[PDB]
C-alpha cells in the first residue's frame, strides 16, 4: 500500500470542503446554510466510519468580506481566493438563483472540481458535464411512475385513467416513462376546470365520466391532480357509492404523509404517501454522506486520489494523465447506497433525483372499525416483497 | 495579415532554455497551422517533425516527446519554448513561421533566425569602432572592395539593417559555420553601388535582435 | 444615444484594429451621436480574474455591448463560459466572436447568450440548404460528441421536422470509438451514404483511415465537414476531394472585428431608432442589478434587419446564430481553396466550382444504394415452400422431378423450430420449390441480390395491442419487415385495408382462394350452415393463431361469437393442425383453397369441400417505400403472362395421384 505522506503537506491531511453561497436563502423558501452544514457536521461526527482512512471534512466557510443575493463576483473571486490558501479538496454550492447556478460550470470547467448543484426548481441541462452535478431533491413523479407501474404489473392491469387536471407539473417524465412501458391504455381523461363555471354541468360531467369509465378501465390513478380535486372526488365517492370494485380510485402521486387524505377514504383505495420530508438540512445529510461514500471508493480505488488536491490556486486545472475530478464524479454514479431522506441513486451525474422510499398502503376493509395504513407490500427501491 | 516575423532570441547560454518567442500575429493561432521548426544544418538531414495545437502538443519527435513544454501565450498571439540539452546538429537555422500544415514548400524569400551554442560574454565584446575609410582607387569595374568593417557583436543571423534604409540592390543572406570564439565579423555588402567614386559613404548598421544597436559605427 | 460599446481585446493590435474600426464606422451608421467607447483591456491567463477586470473596466464606463474580437479565449477548455456567465445576469448579449461551437449556440440555460458566430448549426443549415436539388435527406449521423454530437442531432432533428421528411439513422455517439469499423459496415449496408463528423479531427481522421481501409472514401460517400473537423491533423489520410466547408469570419482578425464591430453599430444604431431604450441601473459588484427590461431589450436586438452590400439579406436563426452567415464552401481537389458555393441567405448557387468527390464523380453523385439487398424470408408453405432438411453440411443434392430434371435450389439458414424452440438457431434447409424457381427467375430477369433465410417464429402476426411499448402493428415476420429484417416477403399473404396502411403490396402470382377441410354431421357444406357457424366447447375446429384465418375471422362482422370461440385450439403453425386433423382429433380445418387441395391430392383421408369462397388474388408484400416497388410486380406480371408460371404451378403444386 503507498503511503501518501507526500501530498498532505499543504492541506493538513484533511479534505477542505468549500462552503460557498452562506447568504440565505431568500428568493423563490426561508431555509438557513448554516443551520443545515452544522446538523450535516454533527451526524457526520455522531456516526463514525463514514471518513475512513483519517480523514474528516474540513468545511471552510467561504464568505466574501438582500444584494449579496445572486452576485457570482463575491461569491467567486474571494471565495477562490480564501479557499486556494491551503489546496481545494471538495466545494459544496447552493444555487440560489440562476446566476449563482450557472458560475458552477465555469467553476467546474477551470478548476476541475466536482461541485454539487442544490438548486430549488428544475434547472435545464444544456451543460451536460460530469464535474458540474445537479441533485435536484424535489417531490418528481419518477418515483411515482415507477410505483404504478409495478403495482400494475403485479396486479395484471394494463388500463388507467389519467386524471390530467393541469399541466403545470413534471408530466413530461410521465409521458418518457408510458412511451416505454406497454402497460398504459388510455382512453379518456379525468379534467376538472374543463370551462365549468356553474356546478351541475360538472356534476353531469363527472357522472358521464364516471359511467364512461365504470366498463372502460376501472382504474383511476392521481398523476397530476391538486388536492382539490382529489377532495372533490373523495367527496363525490362518499355520495355516489364509488366502491373500489366499481371505480378503484388509486393515489399515485405520493408528495407527504402529512399531506395525504385521511378522510373519506374507501375501505380497498391504493393510497401511498413519502415518508421523506422535503427538509433541506436531511438534503444537506445526504449530500455530505454522498460525498463521503464517494471519498472512501476513492480511497479503496487509489490512495494518492482523493488526498490529492484536483487545484491549488483560482485558475489551476488537473489535464494530467491521472486526474482525480473524472474518478471522482464517476466512481460515485457505481456504488449507489440508501441515503437518510431518499435513495440516493446517480442517474448519470446529470439529473441525479434521491428516490424516496415508500411503502404500499392499501386501506382495506378494517373488521376493526379504524382506518389504519395496513402494509400489504413493500417498496425498496423497485422490488417488490409481498406478504 | 500575412506576417512571419521570427523574433526568437538567437542568442543563448549553452545548455540553456531557449525561449524561441515566434511573434506569428497573423489570421489565427487556434489549431490552423503547424508552427514548427525545422533543422536545417549543413552536412546532416532533417526529421519529421511534429505540430503544435490548441491543446499545446509541445512533442516534435520522440526523444523530446515530452521533455520540452512548449507554453501558449495566447496573449501576444505566440508561444515560448523550453529546449534543453540540444546538441550541435539540432541547434541550426530555425525556421517558426507560420509552417502551413502538410509540408508543401515555400513561396517566399529566406528568413528566420539562427540561434547559436556560442556564450553571451564571448559573442558581446563591444562593437568595434571604426571609421569608414573610401577606398576610391580600386577602380576595376562595377564590383569592387568597398563596405564597412564592424565586427565584435551578436552572431550573423541577426536583423541586418543599412544607414537608415539605404540602398538594397542584390541583398541575400546565407547561413554559413559560425565561429566558436564569438568574433562574428558580419558585413553586408552590395554589388552596384558603393564602388563608385567621390565621396559617396556607404556605412553599414547590423541590428541586433536582442539588442536593438543600430548606433554602432 | 450613448449607447457605448464594450470590446474585450486581448493584444495591442486588436486594440489598434478596434480603434481603427470605430473611427472607419462613421460610414455605416451614417456619423450618428452614439459614443463608441475606447476600453482596451489587457489578456490575462485567469479566467476568473481576466473576467473580473473586464467587468470592473466596463461598469467604470457603463457599456452595454460586448464585443470579444480574440479568437483566443481566456478560458482552458476554448469555451466561451465566463463572458456569457458574466452577461447573463446584467441581460447584455455577447456580440463578439469567441469559438466555433455549438453547444453555447442553443440557448437553454442562458438566456443572454446571442453570440454572432456561426456555429454547427448554421453549417448544418447550409448542407440543408444546399441538399434540396440532391434529395438527400437520409443521413448517417456518426457524430461522436457529448455536447457537440447532441447539438448536431438536435439540429438535424429540427431540420427534418421542417421539411416533412425522416432520416435513416441518426444517433449520437461517444468520443473515443475504436471499433469504427463496424459503423461503416452499418452505414454500407443502410442506403444512405451522408457520412457526417462534427465531433473533432481525431474522429475525423479515424473514420477516413477507416473507410480508406475498406476503399470506400468518395466513391458515392457523402463528406461534408467543416474546417474544425479538418483542422490540426485530419487531412494526413484523406484523398483529395474531401469537401471542407471553410469558416467564413469564424478566425479571421483584420477583417472579420472590423465587420462585427459594424454590424455591432448598426445594431446599436437601429436600438436607439426604436423604442426601449432605458438605461439600465449601474450593475456594480456585490449588488442585484438585474435588468427588468431584459427580454424587452433582447427582443429590440433581435429585429436588426439591415441592408449591406456584401450579404443580402441578414436575419438571425432559431438559436440566436450569426445573421446569415456567406459560408463559402470549399473544397480539398488538389489540397486548394476553390469556391463551389456560397450562402447568399436562401440557397447555396454555385459561383465557378461544383461538388467534387474523391472516389466518385464531379457530376451529382449516387447517394442512395439499389435494391439489391432483397432478404427474402420464407414461412412454412410445404405445398409452395418445400423446406427439405438438410443432407450434409451445406451439400443440397437436387433431387429429380417427375420429368428428371435436377432443379436447382437455394440453401434457407434459419431457425427450424419456432421462437421458445430456437431462438437464434439458424439452421441450414434445402428448401426448393416452386419459390425458389421463382425467386432465379426474378433474379435472371432483374439484377438484384436475393437473400434467402427461414423466420425465427412460425406466425404471421396480428395488428393488436403488443407488449412492446404499446407498438399497435404486427407482431412477426411483417413486424421485423417494418424493423429493417425483412425486405420483400414472399409469402402471398391476404391483400386488405389493414395491410395496406403500413406496407404495400405486389402483383399477385398466386390466384386462390379460403376453403375448408373436410374428412369426407360429416359434411359442413361450408361456414355459412348454423351448425359451425355458433359452434360449442366440443365443436371446435382447427385453427392457427396470427394467420390468416385468424384475420379473416378478425375482419368479419358476423362472425364475431366465432372469433371468441377459435381461441381454444389456437396452435403455432399449420403442420400441428394438419397432424390433428389428419390422425382423427379435430372436425375440420379452413386453411388455403390450394393448399387444402394439395393435401387432399396426397392424403387420400382428408377430403375438402368444394364450396370456395374469399376468391381474392395474394399479393406479394414489399416494402412502404421501397425504389423497385413497381419492377418486381412488372416481373411478376411478365412472367406470369407467359406459359412460364403456370406450367411450374401444375408440374409442382398439381402433385395428382
Amino acid at each position: 500500500h503507498p503511503q501518501p505522506c507526500q501530498i498532505l503537506k499543504r492541506i493538513g491531511h484533511a479534505v477542505r470542503v468549500g462552503a460557498v453561497h452562506l447568504q440565505p436563502w431568500t428568493t423563490a423558501e426561508t431555509l438557513w446554510p448554516r443551520d443545515a452544514l452544522l446538523f450535516a457536521v454533527e451526524n457526520l461526527n455522531r456516526v463514525e466510519g463514514l471518513l475512513p482512512y483519517n480523514l474528516s471534512l474540513e468545511v471552510v466557510m467561504a464568505i466574501e468580506a438582500s444584494p449579496w443575493s445572486s452576485d457570482p463576483f463575491s461569491f467567486l473571486q474571494s471565495v477562490c481566493h480564501t479557499v486556494v490558501v491551503q489546496g481545494v479538496s471538495a466545494l459544496l454550492a447552493f444555487p440560489q438563483s440562476q446566476g449563482e447556478m450557472m458560475e458552477l460550470d465555469l467553476v467546474s470547467s477551470v478548476l476541475h472540481i466536482p461541485v454539487l448543484s442544490i438548486v430549488r426548481h428544475e434547472f435545464p441541462r444544456e451543460s451536460q458535464n460530469p464535474l458540474h452535478l445537479q441533485l435536484s431533491l424535489e417531490n418528481s413523479l419518477s418515483s411515482d411512475a415507477d410505483v404504478t407501474v409495478s403495482i400494475l404489473t403485479m396486479n395484471n392491469w394494463y388500463n388507467f385513467s389519467l386524471l390530467l387536471c393541469q399541466e403545470d407539473w413534471n408530466i413530461t417524465d410521465f409521458l418518457l416513462l408510458t412511451e416505454n412501458n406497454s402497460k398504459f391504455h388510455l382512453e379518456s381523461v379525468i379534467n376538472i376546470t374543463a370551462n365549468l363555471s356553474s356546478t351541475k354541468d360538472l356534476l353531469s360531467f363527472l357522472q358521464v365520466q364516471m359511467d364512461n369509465i365504470r366498463n372502460s378501465t376501472p382504474t383511476m390513478v392521481m398523476f397530476g391532480c391538486d388536492m382539490d380535486s382529489i377532495r372533490q372526488i373523495f367527496e363525490m365517492s362518499t355520495q355516489f357509492g364509488l366502491s373500489p370494485p366499481e371505480l378503484h380510485w388509486v393515489l399515485g402521486d405520493s408528495q407527504n404523509v402529512e399531506e395525504l387524505r385521511t378522510e373519506g377514504l374507501p375501505l380497498g383505495l391504493i393510497a401511498h404517501g413519502k415518508t421523506t420530508q422535503s427538509v433541506f438540512e436531511y438534503y444537506v445529510q445526504d449530500a455530505m454522506e454522498l460525498v463521503a461514500r464517494a471519498v472512501a471508493t476513492a480511497t479503496m480505488i487509489q490512495p494518492e486520489l482523493a488526498l490529492l488536491p484536483s487545484t491549488m490556486n483560482c485558475m489551476d486545472v488537473k489535464t494530467t494523465n491521472l486526474t482525480s475530478g473524472q474518478y471522482l464524479s464517476r466512481f460515485l454514479a457505481n456504488t449507489t447506497f440508501r441515503g437518510l431522506s431518499g435513495s440516493i441513486k446517480v442517474k448519470g451525474s446529470t439529473i441525479i433525483s434521491s428516490e424516496n422510499n415508500f411503502f404500499i398502503w392499501n386501506l382495506q376493509h378494517d373488521p376493526m372499525g379504524k382506518p389504519m395504513w395496513t402494509r400489504l407490500g413493500s417498496w425498496q427501491g423497485g422490488r417488490i416483497v409481498m406478504d | 495579415d500575412v506576417q512571419l516575423q521570427e523574433s526568437g532570441p538567437g542568442l543563448v547560454k549553452p545548455s540553456q532554455s531557449l525561449s524561441l518567442t515566434c511573434t506569428v500575429t497573423g489570421y489565427s493561432i487556434t489549431s490552423d497551422y503547424a508552427w514548427n521548426w525545422i533543422r536545417q544544418f549543413p552536412g546532416n538531414k532533417l526529421e519529421w517533425m511534429g505540430y503544435i495545437s490548441y491543446s499545446g502538443s509541445t512533442g516534435y519527435n520522440p526523444s523530446l516527446k515530452s521533455r520540452i513544454s512548449i507554453t501558449r501565450d495566447t496573449s501576444k498571439n505566440q508561444f515560448f519554448l523550453q529546449l534543453n540539452s540540444v546538441t550541435t546538429e539540432d541547434t541550426a537555422t530555425y525556421y517558426c513561421a507560420r509552417l502551413y500544415y502538410g509540408f508543401y514548400g515555400m513561396d517566399y524569400w529566406g528568413q528566420g533566425t539562427s540561434v547559436t551554442v556560442s556564450s553571451a560574454k564571448t559573442t558581446t565584446k563591444g562593437p568595434s569602432v571604426f571609421p569608414l575609410a573610401p577606398s576610391s582607387k580600386s577602380t576595376s569595374g562595377g564590383t569592387a572592395a568597398l563596405g564597412c568593417l564592424v565586427k565584435d557583436y551578436f552572431p550573423e543571423p541577426v536583423t541586418v539593417s543599412w544607414n537608415s534604409g539605404a540602398l538594397t540592390s542584390g541583398v541575400h543572406t546565407f547561413p554559413a559555420v559560425l565561429q566558436s570564439s564569438g568574433l562574428y565579423s558580419l558585413s553586408s555588402v552590395v554589388t552596384v553601388p558603393s564602388s563608385s567614386l567621390g565621396t559617396q559613404t556607404y556605412i553599414c548598421n547590423v541590428n541586433h535582435k536582442p539588442s536593438n544597436t543600430k548606433v554602432d559605427k | 444615444k450613448i449607447v457605448n460599446i464594450g470590446a474585450v481585446l486581448s493584444t495591442r493590435k486588436h486594440e489598434q484594429m478596434f480603434r481603427e474600426a470605430v473611427n472607419q464606422a462613421n460610414k455605416r451608421h451614417g456619423s450618428w451621436k452614439i459614443q463608441l467607447n475606447a476600453t482596451s483591456v489587457t489578456h490575462k491567463p485567469n479566467a476568473i480574474q481576466m473576467a473580473l477586470s473586464v467587468c470592473e473596466d466596463l461598469i467604470s464606463s457603463q457599456v452595454y455591448a460586448i464585443l470579444v474580437s480574440h479568437p483566443p479565449t481566456p478560458n482552458d477548455h476554448f469555451t466561451p463560459t465566463p463572458v456569457s456567465y458574466t452577461a447573463g445576469f446584467y441581460r447584455i448579449p455577447v456580440l463578439g466572436l469567441t469559438t466555433r461551437m455549438s453547444i453555447y449556440s442553443d440557448k437553454s440555460i442562458h438566456l443572454s447568450f446571442l453570440r454572432t458566430v456561426p456555429p454547427y448549426s448554421h453549417q448544418s443549415s447550409v448542407w440543408f440548404e444546399m441538399m434540396r436539388v440532391y434529395n438527400w435527406n437520409h443521413i448517417i449521423l456518426l457524430v461522436s460528441d457529448d455536447h457537440e454530437g447532441r447539438a448536431a442531432q438536435k439540429r438535424l432533428e429540427t431540420l427534418l421536422e421542417e421539411r416533412e421528411s425522416k432520416a435513416e439513422k441518426v444517433l449520437q455517439f461517444d468520443p473515443g470509438t475504436k471499433n469504427v469499423t463496424a459503423l461503416l459496415m452499418e452505414a454500407r449496408e443502410l442506403e444512405a451514404r451522408v457520412i457526417i463528423l462534427s465531433a473533432s479531427e481525431d474522429d475525423a481522421a479515424t473514420v477516413y483511415r477507416a473507410a480508406a481501409m475498406l476503399n470506400m472514401t468518395g466513391s458515392g460517400y457523402v463528406w461534408l465537414v467543416g474546417e474544425r473537423e479538418i483542422s490540426g491533423n485530419a487531412l494526413r489520410y484523406a484523398p483529395d476531394g474531401i469537401i471542407g466547408l471553410q469558416l467564413i469570419n469564424g478566425k479571421n482578425e483584420s477583417a472579420h472585428i472590423s465587420d462585427a464591430v459594424g454590424v455591432v453599430a448598426q445594431a446599436v444604431h437601429e436600438l436607439l431608432e426604436k423604442e426601449n431604450i432605458t438605461d439600465p441601473p449601474r450593475g456594480c459588484v456585490g449588488n442585484t442589478n438585474i435588468w427588468k427590461t431584459g427580454p424587452l431589450f433582447k427582443r429590440v436586438l433581435m429585429s436588426s434587419k439591415y441592408a449591406d452590400g456584401v450579404t443580402g439579406r441578414v436575419e438571425f436563426n432559431e438559436d440566436g446564430d450569426r445573421k446569415f452567415a456567406n459560408y463559402s464552401i470549399m473544397n480539398l481537389q488538389n489540397r486548394k481553396l476553390v469556391q463551389v458555393g456560397i450562402y447568399n441567405g436562401t440557397h447555396v448557387i454555385p459561383n465557378d466550382r461544383k461538388i467534387i468527390w474523391p472516389g466518385g464523380e464531379t457530376e451529382k453523385p449516387r447517394g442512395y444504394q439499389m435494391s439489391t439487398r432483397l432478404k427474402i424470408v420464407t414461412i412454412h408453405q410445404e405445398p409452395f415452400v418445400y423446406v427439405k432438411p438438410t443432407m450434409s453440411d451445406g451439400t443440397c443434392k437436387e433431387e429429380f422431378t417427375v420429368n428428371g430434371d435436377p432443379v436447382k435450389k437455394v440453401i434457407c439458414t434459419g431457425p427450424n423450430d419456432t421462437s421458445p424452440g430456437s431462438p437464434r438457431h439458424t439452421v441450414p434447409q434445402c428448401c426448393y420449390g416452386f419459390c425458389i424457381d421463382l425467386l432465379i427467375k426474378l433474379a435472371r430477369t432483374m439484377n438484384f441480390t436475393y437473400e434467402v433465410h427461414l423466420v425465427a417464429d412460425g406466425k404471421f402476426g396480428t395488428q393488436e395491442r403488443v407488449n412492446n411499448s404499446n407498438k399497435k402493428e404486427w407482431n412477426g415476420m411483417m413486424g421485423e419487415l417494418l424493423s429493417g429484417q425483412a425486405d420483400m416477403i414472399v409469402a402471398p399473404l391476404t391483400i386488405n385495408n389493414e395491410r395496406a396502411q403500413y406496407i404495400e403490396f405486389s402483383k399477385p402470382f398466386k390466384y386462390q382462394g379460403l376453403t375448408i377441410l373436410v374428412k369426407k354431421e360429416e359434411r359442413i357444406t361450408g361456414i355459412n350452415d348454423p351448425r359451425l357457424r355458433n359452434p360449442s366447447d366440443k365443436f371446435i375446429y382447427a385453427t392457427v393463431k396470427q394467420s390468416s384465418v385468424d384475420i379473416y375471422f378478425r375482419r368479419q362482422v358476423e362472425l364475431s361469437t366465432m372469433y371468441r370461440h377459435m381461441e381454444k385450439h389456437n396452435y403455432e403453425s399449420a403442420a400441428e393442425a394438419i397432424q390433428a386433423v389428419r390422425d382423427n382429433k379435430l372436425h375440420a380445418f379452413i386453411w388455403d383453397s390450394a393448399v387444402l387441395e394439395f393435401e387432399a391430392s396426397q392424403k387420400c383421408d382428408l377430403v375438402t369441400t368444394g364450396e370456395l369462397f374469399f376468391r381474392s388474388g395474394f399479393g406479394i408484400g414489399m416494402r412502404k417505400d421501397s425504389p423497385w416497388k413497381q419492377n418486381v410486380s412488372l416481373s411478376i406480371l411478365k412472367s406470369h403472362e407467359n406459359g412460364f408460371m403456370e406450367d411450374l404451378d401444375k408440374t409442382w403444386v398439381r402433385y395428382q395421384e
